[PDB]
RNA sequence: CUCGGAACGUUGCUUCACUUAUCGAAUGAAGAGACCAAUGGGUUUAGCGUAGUCUUCGGGCUAUGCACCGUCUAGGUUUGGGAGUCCCCUGUGGGUACCCAACCGUG
């Protein structure tokens, strides 16, 4: 009865999001990484287009 | 994991068996 | 390096 | 009708390469983790001769990076190359004649040789004798570096790839005469079996478009489609225009905007 | 190895590309307290051998 | 018959950014990227919250915070601290002049 229970806050009453939800679309490290750095290297370049 | 240091893998020497002396 | 250090060493008990 | 000769000679057989007496391939040492992050320095140990090239060769002698035993690399000498000289190949090699360096590192309007169409190719532009490429630019964003190739072709590498400091030895070769035709036999040795030249008129129209009349001439426009099938594409291939070039000759090859 | 060679690349193609709701249920796994509790009533009731059967 | 807009759902093309299909090189597949930290990952070492929104009432989902994954350095510059010149004879031999922190730097 508890091992129902639990299996079912996990799969049954969350059929809904298990229907839809979708996987993947994951980036490698180095790929995060870069986008990171990226990021960083871009932080504050548009900081005069802003009028306030 | 075990540590490589040739940039190639080649084939880890196993045990062999002999064969028999047939009839 | 051995003089930078001394200099720096030195700087430090002057200033302080 | 018969296969031309021009086609004939794709299939190989007689028509290959005399690569015996070759010393082998010249290139550059492998772009390897020393070369990307600092210098091997190395020593020219002989300039030799090889048949079929005008250029020098030189081997230039380095330490394994991570083996105890030696490299013996060989590569095309620079105009100036001696033996004894000290090579420096890597990021961190000074601006000398002889030495590799990546191109972001050397400055515009220096004269360079060996070059790297790619990045680790070994060298692949500037390589006959005499030959040399000029750096125009750099630019830091793409990491670009535009070149001024021996034609006079500009083209656009990335600024890794590496290159050789100077000029191809051996310059001025195509200057002297050959006067005979003996010499021409001697300087096609080496390289491979495609002279004497016989003319297209001169043959039968069996073997040749060109071939046959009962006079000597080409009774077709020689300037013939790109598109055109082998044994049929002889002449002036997809030429722009012909005559004697007055007034300025235009750069040649494919045309790239970029 | 070529085989160990694919056997990674397949694992990073599987997290690379977009996976549709059903294959990627799978990955949603149950946690490990609740899985050990139980594979040990799966283990209690375990089916006979051919032995004692 | 002609134009103006939503804001929803889907799309005929197309800019830019990306990388896993694919293609080109090079290498004896010989040193990639990060640690310098997200617009990341995580209930199978992640947890703690809060606010909505669902729940088969077990717990989720969406956001948003905090924490964990998560770790070090050559060298350059400046900030604190402690703690050990000598034999042989002018010359000779042996040896001591450090540690940590901050910023740049990136192996
Ligand atoms: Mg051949
Ligand atoms: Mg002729
Ligand atoms: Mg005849
Ligand atoms: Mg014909
Ligand atoms: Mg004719
Ligand atoms: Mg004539
Ligand atoms: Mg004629
Ligand atoms: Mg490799
Ligand atoms: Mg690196
Ligand atoms: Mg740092
Ligand atoms: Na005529």
């Amino acid at each position: 009865k508890n091992l129902i229970r639990s299996v079912n806050a996990r799969f049954l009453s969350r059929s809904d999001v298990i229907r839809r939800q979708w996987g993947g679309l994951q980036l490698s490290l180095r790929s995060r990484a870069e986008l990171r750095k990226k990021h960083a290297r871009n932080a504050g370049v548009d900081a005069a287009a802003i009028i306030q | 994991r075990k540590s490589y240091t040739r940039p190639q893998f080649r084939r880890p020497h196993t045990y062999r068996k002999p064969a028999m002396a047939k009839p | 390096k051995m003089k930078l250090s001394h200099k720096r060493t030195a700087n430090k008990k002057k200033s302080k | 009708g018969k296969t031309v000769l021009s086609c004939r000679k794709g299939n190989g057989s007689v028509y290959q390469v005399h690569g015996h007496k070759r010393l082998g391939p010249a290139k550059l040492r492998i772009l390897d983790y020393a070369e990307r992050h600092g210098y091997m320095r190395g020593v020219v140990k002989s300039i030799e001769h090889e048949a079929g090239r005008g250029a020098a060769l030189a081997r230039v002698e380095f330490r394994h990076p991570y083996k105890f035993r030696r490299v013996k690399e060989l590569m095309v000498a620079p105009e100036g190359m001696f033996t004894g000289q000290s090579v420096f190949c890597g990021q961190k090699a000074p601006l000398a004649i002889g030495n590799v360096l990546p191109l972001g590192q050397i400055t515009e309007g220096c004269i360079v040789c060996n070059v790297e169409a790619k990045p680790g190719d070994r060298g692949t532009l500037a390589r006959a004798s005499g030959d040399y490429c000029i750096i125009i630019s750099h630019n830091h964003e793409t990491g670009r570096t535009r070149l001024k190739l021996p034609s006079g072709q500009k083209k656009s590498v990335p600024s890794t790839s590496r290159a050789m400091i100077g000029i191809i030895s051996g310059g001025g070769r195509i200057e002297k005469p050959v006067l005979k035709a003996g010499n021409s036999f001697y300087r096609f040795r080496g390289k491979r079996n495609c002279w004497p030249k016989v003319r297209g008129v001169a043959r039968n129209p069996v073997e040749h478009p060109h071939g046959g009349g009962n006079h000597q001439h080409i009774g077709h426009p020689s300037t013939v489609s790109r598109h055109s099938p082998p044994g049929q594409k002889v002449g002036l291939i997809a030429a722009r225009r012909t005559g004697r070039i007055r007034g300025g000759k235009a750069v040649k090859g494919a045309w790239h905007p970029e | 190895p070529t085989f160990v060679t694919m056997q990674r690349k397949k694992r990073v193609l599987q997290r690379r590309l977009k996976v549709p709701p059903a294959l990627n249920q799978f990955t949603k796994v149950l946690d490990r307290a609740s899985r050990n509790e139980a594979l040990k009533l799966i283990k209690k009731y375990a089916p006979e051998t051919r032995k004692a059967r």
